[PDB]
């Protein structure tokens, strides 16, 4: 029937902060869905409580966007790290289907009690 | 053996009867909204995995109560027990009982969903969103199984109709509330998924005719308090039933009950924002996009359909009394003065003008024509008006008495005729024969002929589909430019023509466009980008052959509106007109080689061609509103440079309530007008052929989209109707790429030539015969659930031989 | 402009629609009828109701624009009437 | 000669109008309801019953001297 993410698309590491010039160099899981007219990163994952800001450099590299994010998204991980207790955040904005899709990778391939 | 029924219906009154064969599924013909990577669209598939037992009542009667019991893997049986004892304390989920029955030597699973009906939702609505009448069974079973009419209805024949048997509408509206409450549990079910954490896509045909939900197969777990639903292709899908059902007609009452006086609402309210956003989270509370009750706050022509679908909808609970001119008491010369400072539309909300000053000296000659054009003074100085021949909003009657119109008989040219039969013609039985004369009207043809928008219903568009057919349409106008001109740039054949109510008066156009400088003109013009000037449009009866005893009706345009509509699309009209070898074959002539030139280009590289031809019945006057907005937003796509984004908005605003929504002058009087086109106002001829080449566009996506997937075998097609199915309903942004890849898909199979709504198409014969472009079917769909008229095929013509165009 | 000066400064910012201008201040009515039975459910007798007010009826005339007598619309005379009535009325008070 | 008919309907509902029988609504629908059922008959027997009960219209009038117009 109707299915959530047939594909998705994967991870990279970035950097965020907690808003303005608070980014400080790499410190986020980027999960990216890249299309080829830009790559637009749909989740970040983080074991940072509370971030508002994140930023990635332009592919110019003269230019590097700000991205605003919702509230923390709460949640615990197995692992060899044993437990991980770690926040999510999604892009302010962020339509349903793609929190459906990024939370169905999630659920999927991450581990979690 | 029979042990199985003793066990699916298992504590609960077991008045069972197979409908399979013991313990055999029971296969159906049943409308999927599927998805998945193999397939995509909203298609008839076949239903072979689940047991199907009738409940009967006591009498030993049949009850439309079924229990569907679904036999497969036995890990999807876990998943879907996990999700459900998650989601069980819903009230708007059906009953699932999980148990295991051995077949063999094999203890197999089966989920029993009880207490289900016959149809889901999705058979509904493909049911009316793929209208076919000599196939309409399922309609036919669903309308009197819900006591909505009884079968000796249907021997009525005719009764499908819109415009004969208007009564039909009555019927649908039976099902009204049961849809209501359809929307009603979706969102308590949306709030359970939220709450337990729960994520997945909702389709329409995961919900019985009740409401209750059931098909957790493809939900997946989250932490609670955070899931999220998805219900995109639901919503939009459904839409356009809510209108067509009028679903919402049980909110006009005391306390949203059917067994209740109407709110009796102030007179004086016209605001209805608030109620409007309450509305939006009652029943679309998880649509996730932004409203603007008032679209002046949306973001671009995108945002401005997005949410004038919206408010069509709730706009049919409010008092009609609170639509129209805002009007206000200003003092000009320290005497009051009522003029139009706004306006509440239906569509748009309410619009304030900007420019709006109480207390002035003198007027100039540009604020004495806003001022006599405004429909403001007029009503409110003349009496009241209750006219019991129409069913229109009468609103005033600025005389003593009425009017009443003839048309009188032409006059015979007895030497011609004479001449004719001394040559030997109209001799019996021959073919050349009259056909063609000047039928004569008595006193109420006027009127009669204008209560006829009695045939334009309020309809809620596919949202999601109207958004792409909205870019495939713009990609059709890419060759041509335009944008705002001078007023010593325009041009006018024919001056001595009438100039609208109450301009008539005076003179012709001539004097208008005299008396004021091309500086008037212009300050006329920028001053309707910052507000509604409301206009008022006679209806003129036509004199003219013809072959048919129904009157003709034109609709008289004042001058203010002309005057500056010409100013805002002139460029790009005559940009269209001056265009060879396009779509929209205005301005071509039929001389000299224009009509061989004509067919020959429609007839590009079409590989199995036929010709086609349709025809829109009561096109002006059954047009929706929202498709005339499309059309005008469509001619608008080219001030991105002359024009802001509220001078956009405002031009749009002024074209709907002078052309769309005005104040008709009928007989003496005025009326309202609810909707469609003013056959004559300055740009109705393109208006015409935007909306033709709409409805041409998504008859070919529904006829692509409601294909089954799995017997497509050019594999292109496959994947170019998998990708358009994610381009309406899980993208939210344009994909030019795919776009382009459809406009051309089109042009490739599927050429048209289109004049103000006649068309001819050049279609490849083995793909229409594949269902992967529009055949007639496809058109006599799209208009009986797009335009709320039914095309009979005795109207459209084929033809399978180009040698005879 | 008394009864209209009355309507508008009730509104809350003074923006009144303009289709209840005519409703709330007009002093005459003019109902169309097209036939006698509509003509019963709606003009019957000397007086009537409408838009919440009370209408006295004065003249009524035909499509010929002449004179009817309230005694003649009738359900048998009805055949002899030019047939859109037209009744015009006042606000009673 | 069903064209001759229509042709002369034509012919006599514009002498009708121009007598000013348009003045009295009733006279002047069934006037216009009989002229547009002639233009649209197909078989000569019915136009000619409907052209003679709209003919009768004008004799029953006292405004074109019949006798004087009939000098053959
Ligand atoms: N492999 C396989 N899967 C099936 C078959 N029938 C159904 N399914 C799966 O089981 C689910 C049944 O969906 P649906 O037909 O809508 O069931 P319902 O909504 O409960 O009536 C779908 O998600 C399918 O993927 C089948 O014959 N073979
Ligand atoms: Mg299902
Ligand atoms: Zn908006
Ligand atoms: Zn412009």
């Amino acid at each position: 029937n109707n299915e959530l993410s047939p594909v998705a698309l994967r991870q990279m590491s970035c950097a965020a902060g907690t808003t303005q010039t608070a980014c400080t160099d790499d410190n986020a899981l980027a999960y990216y869905n890249t299309t080829k007219g830009g790559r637009f990163v749909l989740a970040l994952l983080s074991d940072l409580q509370d971030l508002k800001w994140a930023r990635f450099p332009k592919s110019d590299g003269t230019g590097t966007i700000y991205t605003e994010l919702e509230p923390p998204c709460r949640f615990v991980t197995d692992t060899p790290k044993g437990p991980k207790v770690k926040y999510l955040y999604f892009i302010k904005g962020l339509n349903n289907l793609n929190r459906g899709m990024v939370l169905g990778s999630l659920a999927a391939t991450v581990r979690l009690q | 053996a029979q042990s199985f029924l003793n066990r699916v219906c298992g504590v609960s009154a077991a008045r069972l009867t197979p409908c399979g064969t013991g313990t055999s599924t029971d296969v159906v013909y049943r409308a999927f909204d599927i998805y998945n990577d193999k397939v995509a669209g909203f298609a008839k598939f076949l239903k072979t995995n689940c047991c199907r037992f009738q409940e009967k009542d006591e009498d030993d009667n049949l009850i439309d109560s079924y229990f569907v019991v679904k036999r497969h893997t036995f890990s999807n049986y876990q998943h879907e027990e996990t999700i459900y004892n998650l989601l069980k304390d819903c009230p708007a989920v059906a009953k699932h009982d999980f148990f295991k029955f051995r077949i063999d030597g094999d203890m197999v699973p089966h989920i029993s969903r009880q207490r289900l009906t016959k149809y889901t939702m999705a058979d509904l609505v493909y049911a009316l969103r793929h209208f076919d009448e000599g196939n309409c069974d399922t309609l036919k079973e669903i309308l009197v199984t819900y006591n909505c009419c009884d079968d000796d209805y249907f021997n009525k024949k005719d009764w499908y109709d819109f415009v004969e048997n208007p009564d039909i509408l009555r019927v649908y509206a039976n099902l009204g509330e049961r849809v209501r409450q359809a929307l009603l549990k979706t969102v308590q079910f949306c709030d359970a998924m939220r709450n337990a954490g729960i994520v997945g896509v909702l389709t329409l045909d995961n919900q019985d005719l009740n409401g209750n939900w059931y098909d957790f197969g493809d939900f997946i777990q989250t932490t609670p308090g955070s899931g999220v639903p998805v219900v995109d292709s639901y919503y939009s899908l459904l839409m356009p039933i809510l209108t067509l059902t009028r679903a919402l007609t049980a909110e006009s009452h005391v306390d949203t009950d059917l067994t209740k006086p109407y709110i009796k609402w102030d007179l004086l309210k016209y605001d209805f924002t608030e109620e409007r956003l309450k509305l939006f989270d009652r029943y679309f509370k998880y649509w996730d996009q932004t409203y603007h009750p008032n679209c002046v706050n949306c973001l671009d022509d995108r945002c401005i359909l997005h949410c004038a679908n919206f408010n069509v909808l709730f706009s049919t609970v409010f008092p009609p009394t609170s639509f129209g001119p805002l009007v206000r008491k200003i003092f000009v010369d320290g005497v009051p003065f009522v003029v139009s400072t706004g306006y509440h539309f239906r569509e748009l909300g309410v619009v304030h003008n900007q420019d709006v000053n109480l207390h002035s000296s003198r007027l100039s000659f540009k604020e004495l024509l806003v001022y006599a054009a405004d429909p403001a003074m007029h009503a409110a100085s003349g009496n009241l008006l209750l006219d019991k021949r129409t069913t229109c909003f009468s609103v005033a009657a600025l005389t003593n008495n009425v009017a009443f119109q003839t048309v009188k008989p032409g006059n015979f040219n007895k030497d011609f005729y004479d001449f004719a039969v001394s040559k030997g013609f109209f001799k019996e039985g021959s073919s050349v024969e009259l056909k063609h004369f000047f039928f004569a009207q008595d006193g109420n043809a006027a009127i009669s002929d204008y209560d006829y928008y009695r045939y334009n219903l309020p309809t809620m568009c596919d949202i999601r589909q109207l958004l792409f057919v909205v870019e495939v349409v713009d990609k059709y106008f890419d060759c041509y430019d335009g944008g705002c001109i001078n007023a010593n740039q325009v041009i006018v054949n024919n001056l001595d023509k009438s100039a609208g109510f109450p301009f008539n008066k005076w003179g012709k156009a001539r004097l208008y466009y005299d008396s004021m400088s091309y500086e008037d003109q212009d300050a006329l013009f920028a001053y309707t980008k910052r507000n509604v000037i409301p206009t008022i449009t006679q209806m003129n009866l036509k004199y003219a052959i013809s072959a048919k005893n129904r009157a003709r009706t034109v609709a008289g345009v004042s001058i203010c509106s002309t005057m500056t509509n010409r100013q805002f699309h002139q460029k790009l009209l005559k940009s269209i007109a001056a265009t060879r070898g396009a779509t929209v074959v205005i301005g071509t002539s039929k001389f000299y080689g224009g009509w061989h030139n004509m067919l020959k280009t429609v007839y590009s590289d079409v590989e199995n061609p036929h010709l086609m031809g349709w025809d829109y019945p009561k096109c002006d006057r059954a047009m929706p509103n929202m498709l005339r907005i499309m059309a005008s937003l469509v001619l608008a796509r080219k001030h991105t440079t002359c024009c802001s984004l509220s001078h956009r908005f405002y031009r749009l605003a002024n074209e709907c309530a002078q052309v769309l929504s005005e104040m008709v002058m009928c007989g003496g009087s005025l009326y309202v007008k609810p909707g469609g086109t003013s056959s004559g106002d300055a740009t109705t001829a393109y208006a015409n052929s935007v909306f033709n080449i709409c409805q041409a566009v998504t008859a070919n996506v529904n006829a692509l989209l409601s294909t089954d997937g799995n017997k497509i075998a050019d594999k292109y097609v496959r994947n170019l109707q998998h990708r358009l199915y994610e381009c309406l309903y899980r993208n939210r942004d344009v994909d030019t790429d795919f776009v382009n890849e459809f406009y051309a898909y089109l042009r490739k199979h599927f050429s048209m030539m289109i004049l103000s709504d006649d068309a001819v198409v050049c279609f490849n014969s083995t793909y229409a015969s594949q269902g992967l472009v529009a055949s007639i079917k496809n058109f006599k769909s799209v208009l009986y659930y797009q335009n709320n008229v039914f095309m009979s095929e005795a109207k459209c013509w084929t033809e399978t031989d180009l040698t005879k165009g | 402009n008394d009864a209209l000066n009355n309507i508008i400064n009730n509104a809350r910012d003074g923006c009144v629609p303009l289709n209840i201008i005519p409703l709330t201040t007009a002093a005459k009515l003019m109902v169309v009828i097209p036939d006698y039975n509509t003509y019963k459910n709606t003009c019957d007798g000397t007086t009537f109701t409408y838009a919440s007010a009370l209408w006295e009826i004065q003249q009524v005339v035909d499509a010929d624009s002449k004179i009817v007598q309230l005694s003649e619309i009738s359900m048998d005379n009805s055949p002899n009437l030019a047939w859109p009535l037209i009744v015009t009325a006042l606000r009673a008070n | 000669k069903m064209s001759d008919v229509k042709c002369t309907s034509v012919v006599l509902l514009s002498v009708l109008q121009q007598l000013r029988v348009e003045s009295s609504s009733k006279l002047w629908a069934q006037c216009v309801q009989l002229h547009n059922d002639i233009l649209l008959a197909k078989d000569t027997t019915e136009a000619f019953e409907k052209m003679v009960s709209l003919l009768s219209v004008l004799l029953s009038m006292q405004g074109a001297v019949d006798i004087n117009k009939l000098c053959e």
